[PDB]
RNA sequence: AGGGCUACACACGUGCUACAAUGGCGCAUACAAAGAGAAGCGACCUCGCGAGAGCAAGCGGACCUCAUAAAGUGCGUCGUAGUCCGGAUUGGAGUCUGCAACUCGACUCCAUGAAGUCGGAAUCGCUAGUAAUCGUGGAUCAGAAUGCCACGGUGAAUACGU
């Protein structure tokens, strides 16, 4: 279960908006190829410590229903066991047994 | 002197007055003040950021967002 | 193969500690846990004490090591030698 | 006709044949043939020695194996004398580019050793 | 050789002025340089003796006798006695040939060196120059691939102080210690 | 925040890809299916050595893209020598997602280059679109697929007998 994975999910959305919105194209503008003989200044790229938790790299989410770790599926907000459980009682729209 | 056994004298007895014209007569730093690594210490010499070829396009000073365009 | 791609790094974290340390010439080991971070001109003749996950290791910075990370000098893993396995119980 | 002897493979088509002079993989050999006035698909046995000369002068610019392998010896030694993780992994022979250790250790780490079970 | 008629003509007057000595002869010269190349071991094998001979040959062509210890009770390793050094003495015209190639081509050969402390001179101003390796002047079959075999370059002198010892190879510009 | 499962000494399990030539190499040459793409991909664009790249109209996917589908086809070439198969290692440069890419991340590419010549004990699925073998797409998915999941290419021996 753990409260830490639910606490994380809540913490990321104010901090996505707060750090990240100003920073969106800023990795490309100040650092990558778009900085050809323009920017390339350390003093404008030392600012990417602040978005560190708000990163595309920490949107691993896990379950919204239970907060349960490991084996996640974004398309349900669920995992293997917990999908099957909701599916058994017909709670997921469009979901049927597969035959072909 | 055991004369015969001695190898040739071609640049040995020759030009006991010679310059630094192609190679030094004494070296600096061979007495090791620092240990020699045979490496050049990068990012002290050379750049923290690479050559910028590929994707050379006039810069846009205003924010853009990959899911944010429709 | 791996690189550091295209941007310019000095680390934000190393900047405040270094700025006050360089003014003295040298001062007491700077408590760093940020071992992902690379070494730079600014840091030369200082002593960065490098968290390795268990404890800090003091790393002396000098011109030949600016091509490297703090984590490169500072260990992580243990290599188990291979003469013989431990066999037996102890009474 | 052998470019330099000791190992050139006799009567092979020309792109593959030059991968035993070293400094010359398939790509470098394709430009060398076109430059010298050689078709890719003749076998090497079809060439007179004065075609071998013309071909050979375009082989000769590239790095020789004796210098190649000294650079890579000194490259591994330079890191190994610093004690950075690059250098630490060279000492033992273990992977530096993220590769596994867990199995199939015989070609690098040698003969089987006792493991209690 | 070319060197010594020139050292007589140029350096002996330099030294004569520079120290304000009372005789032209009070000035130091180089006397025979014996070497060692104290290699050790190979008591039956003589292969490490053959590699030490091909390194000495570069600088002075004469045959190593390979000296052995006379009593065998010393603090060195004993096993069937021991062979150690070579000599391969530089003497007369061979010595005069040598002293111009030393500094000028022997230091440019050397890349890793721990010798030449200024305090260590004693006695006569006699010295032995620990160069850590073979100082290869041009030779046939020096190369057989080996390691270590730096040598004592054991200089001797008609110099009778430490500073008159240190006034050899001074018309060669080398950075010697104070 | 940093380190770690994927450690490493080996053994053991599994799958991939190989040990060949049914193939690899060079130059020329062909037709997919099915689906996925508001952390995402993306025409046009200019930059790039192929790949890629950054910019951006844009998308809802029978529209545009991933995607250059690969094995296979044509000619010449090669004979069990680790090669004309296999390409790991490793040095270097160009590119990427991110404070950060060294051990635990990705993509392209140049040079050289080891293990392995179908494996004693051990060891399983399979009755026909099956087994075999090749590529592709997808769920997950910052950046990692040999796995798993579905799809399409080419596609076998025999089932007497208990």
């Amino acid at each position: 279960a753990k409260q830490s994975m639910k606490a994380r999910e809540v913490k990321r959305v104010a901090l996505a908006d707060k750090y990240f919105a100003k920073r969106a194209e800023l990795k490309a503008i100040i650092s990558d190829v778009n900085a050809s003989d323009e920017d390339r200044w350390n003093a404008v790229l030392k600012l990417q410590t602040l978005p560190r938790d708000s990163s595309p790299s920490r949107q691993r989410n896990r379950c919204r229903q239970t907060g349960r770790p490991h084996g996640f599926l974004r398309k349900f907000g669920l995992s293997r066991i917990k999908v099957r459980e909701a599916a058994m009682r017909g709670e997921i729209p469009g979901l049927k047994k597969a035959s072909w | 002197m055991k004369k015969d056994i001695h190898p040739k004298y071609e640049e040995i007895t020759a030009s006991c007055s010679c310059g630094n014209v192609m190679k030094i007569r004494s070296t600096v730093g061979h007495d090791l003040n620092l240990d020699v690594c045979s490496k050049c210490h990068p990012f002290f010499t050379g750049k923290q950021r690479d050559v910028a070829t590929g994707g050379r396009v006039d810069r846009f000073n205003k924010r853009f967002n990959i899911p944010g365009s429709k | 193969p791996r690189s550091l791609k295209k941007g310019p790094f000095i680390d934000l974290h190393l900047l405040k500690k270094v700025e006050k340390a360089v003014e003295s010439g040298d001062k007491k080991p700077l408590r760093t846990w940020s071992r992902r971070s690379t070494i730079f001109p600014n840091m030369i003749g200082l002593t960065i004490a490098v968290h390795n996950g268990r404890q800090h290791v003091p790393v002396f910075v000098t011109d030949e090591m600016v091509g490297h990370k703090l984590g490169e000098f500072a260990p992580t893993r243990t290599y188990r030698g291979h003469a013989a396995d431990k066999k037996a119980k102890k009474k | 006709a052998r470019i330099a002897g000791i190992n050139i493979p006799d009567h092979k088509h020309a792109v593959i044949a030059l991968t035993s002079i070293y400094g010359v993989g398939k790509t470098r050999s394709k430009a060398i043939l076109a430059a010298a006035g050689i078709a890719e698909d003749v076998k090497i046995s079809e060439l007179s020695e004065g075609q071998i000369d013309t071909l050979r002068d375009e082989v000769a610019k590239f790095v020789v194996e004796g210098d190649l392998r000294r650079e890579i010896s000194m490259s591994i030694k330079r890191l190994m004398d610093l004690g950075c993780y690059r250098g630490l992994r060279h000492r033992r022979g273990l992977p530096v580019r993220g590769q596994r250790t867990k199995t199939n250790a015989r070609t690098r780490k040698g003969p089987r050793k006792p493991i209690k079970k | 050789a070319k060197l010594h008629d020139y050292y007589k003509d140029e350096v002996v007057k330099k030294l004569m002025t520079e120290f304000n000595y009372n005789s032209v002869m009070q000035v130091p010269r180089v006397e025979k340089i014996t070497l060692n190349m104290g290699v050790g071991e190979a008591i039956a094998d003589k292969k490490l003796l053959d590699n030490a001979a091909a390194d000495l040959a570069a600088i002075s062509g004469q045959k190593p006798l390979i000296t052995k210890a006379r009593k065998s009770v010393a603090g060195f390793k004993i096993r069937q006695g021991y062979p150690i050094g070579c000599k391969v003495t530089l003497r007369g015209e061979r010595m005069w040939e040598f002293f111009e190639r030393l500094i000028t081509i022997a230091v440019p050969r050397i890349r890793d060196f721990r010798g030449l402390s200024a305090k260590s001179f004693d006695g006569r101003g006699n010295y032995s120059m620990g160069v850590r390796e073979q100082i290869i002047f041009p030779e046939i079959d020096y190369d057989k691939v080996d390691r270590v075999r730096g040598l004592d370059i054991t200089i001797t002198t008609t110099a009778k102080s430490d500073e008159e010892g240190r006034a050899l190879l001074a018309a060669f510009d080398f950075p010697f210690r104070k």
